[PDB]
């Protein structure tokens, strides 16, 4: 998955 | 009007990080962002408006390409700009469409080219976004050499060579760059609408315990403090979802970002043991399914979603708890499948089961919790059970004033809500 995520 | 609280500095060993020049308190804006670029992720595609990234009922496509959809004429002007040069690129793609690390990079390059300082960019710049060039293993130079190419002719219509970039760019580089600094844009039910990169947001180092988290509006990203911090604290975010073991986060570490976290919970497995609960044999099954269940979310086909999950679930009832990870976000997914299709009730059921697990994986104040407890606080709300309902809506309420500040719209539906909820209490 492209990009940090949040939670 | 307000004061900057944060600064870049230089760490030990984790190089440029950002920290805090002043105490903070829980819920205090740090940093407000717009991104350097951005673009609707793939299974949104056609779901949010690729401007404001809000879901409308009804969008318009963009007539040439077709592939550009937005909620208004306002929106697709102010989008031009970011979208001229990749419309022609993406109407000839057709019937294929690009990764979005191409077409984000696609929108990076222009933005570069720019006069206008990026207020993104107030703290870094895309220059000084880490790569980790000499950490990539053969395999990632080898998938980042791919995407070159395909930058090369999905852009081809708009760039032919080198020269027609800035001298200091380099294509190979910007992608590694892309892979470990972009970030995914949520909307306010943290629900996944896009990516983006916000170079300045960038300093911030990992942590599997953060004193810091995101939340969007729109494009625009909002870093709060949840926690007290002290002047020259470092300022920290967790880059990965929190229903992880300490295994699969450091396997993710290291793949995407080229550093092993050293932090606490990585250190003692924290809560690697609730997380596990069950046999192998048995919840191996749910983790796979899990794969085509996340696919199928982004790109919100919620039918789909809630059939497979359904089966799982019900075929799992007799040996697997709901404090296993895998089965709980087959449960958070039923939930949101089941709150799309107006089946409410059943939300409920699925929503309740959420409750005392987040609790235990989301320590402390996080927005995906607090918008968990906001959903089945509503879903109570909605069969009458107030008492319940109440508790709940307290709750978020009190998790969300600080991960999403008070003046947020969601915090406004709350306080009507606490008040619909505690009159019909009273009245009992
Ligand atoms: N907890 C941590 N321990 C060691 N390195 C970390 C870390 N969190 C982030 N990093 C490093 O920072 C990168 C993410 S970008 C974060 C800012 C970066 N340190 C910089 O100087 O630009 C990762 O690829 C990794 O190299
Ligand atoms: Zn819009
Ligand atoms: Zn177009
Ligand atoms: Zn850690």
């Amino acid at each position: 998955k492209l990009g940090k995520s949040l939670g | 009007m307000e004061p900057l609280k944060v600064e870049k500095f230089a760490t030990a060993n984790r190089g440029n990080g950002l920290r805090a020049v002043t105490p903070l308190r829980p819920g205090e804006l740090l940093f407000r962002s717009d991104p350097l670029a951005y673009t609707v992720c793939k299974g949104s595609r056609g779901v949010v408006c690729d401007r404001c990234l809000l879901g409308k009922e009804k969008l318009m496509r963009c007539s040439q390409c077709r592939v550009a959809k937005y909620c208004s004429a306002k929106c697709q002007k102010k989008a031009w700009p970011d979208h001229k040069r990749e419309c022609k690129c993406l109407k000839s793609c057709k019937p294929r469409y690009p990764p979005d690390s191409v077409r984000l990079l696609g929108r990076v390059v222009f933005k570069l080219m720019d006069g206008a300082p990026s207020e993104s960019e107030k703290l870094y710049s895309f220059y000084d976004l880490e790569s980790n060039i000499n950490k990539l293993t053969e395999d990632r130079k080898e998938g980042l050499r791919q995407l070159v190419m395909t930058f090369q002719h999905f852009m081809r219509e708009e760039i032919q060579d080198a020269s027609q970039l800035p001298p200091a760019f380099d294509l190979f580089e910007a992608f590694a760059k892309v892979i470990c600094n972009s970030f995914t844009i949520c909307n306010a039910e943290m629900q996944e609408v896009g990516v983006g990169l916000y170079p300045s947001i960038s300093l911030l180092n990992h942590s599997c315990d953060p004193n810091c988290s995101i939340v969007f509006n729109g494009p625009h990203l909002l870093l709060r403090a949840v926690r007290d911090i002290e002047v020259g604290e470092e300022l920290t975010i967790c880059y990965l979802d929190m229903l992880m073991t300490s295994e699969e986060r450091r396997k993710q570490l290291r793949d995407q970002y080229c550093f092993e976290c050293d932090c606490f919970r990585c250190q003692t497995q924290d809560k690697d043991a609730d997380m596990l609960t069950g046999d192998e044999q048995v919840w191996k099954e749910v983790q796979e399914s899990l794969k085509k269940i996340e696919e199928l979310k982004a790109h919100w086909k919620w039918e789909q979603v809630l059939a497979m999950c359904q089966a799982i679930i019900s075929s799992n009832s007799e040996r697997l708890p709901d404090i296993n990870i895998y089965q709980l976000k087959v449960l958070d997914c039923a939930m949101d499948a089941c709150i799309n299709l107006g089946l409410l009730e059943e939300a409920l059921f699925y929503g309740t089961r959420t409750m005392e697990p987040y609790r235990i994986f989301f320590p402390g104040s996080h927005p995906v919790r607090g918008v968990q407890v906001m959903k089945v606080g509503k879903l109570q709300l909605h069969q009458g059970m107030f008492p319940q309902a109440m508790k709940n809506l307290r709750l978020a309420f009190d998790i969300m004033r600080v991960t999403h500040g008070r003046e947020h719209s969601l915090i406004e539906d709350l306080i009507l809500l606490l008040e619909e909820c505690d009159a019909n209490i009273r009245a009992s």
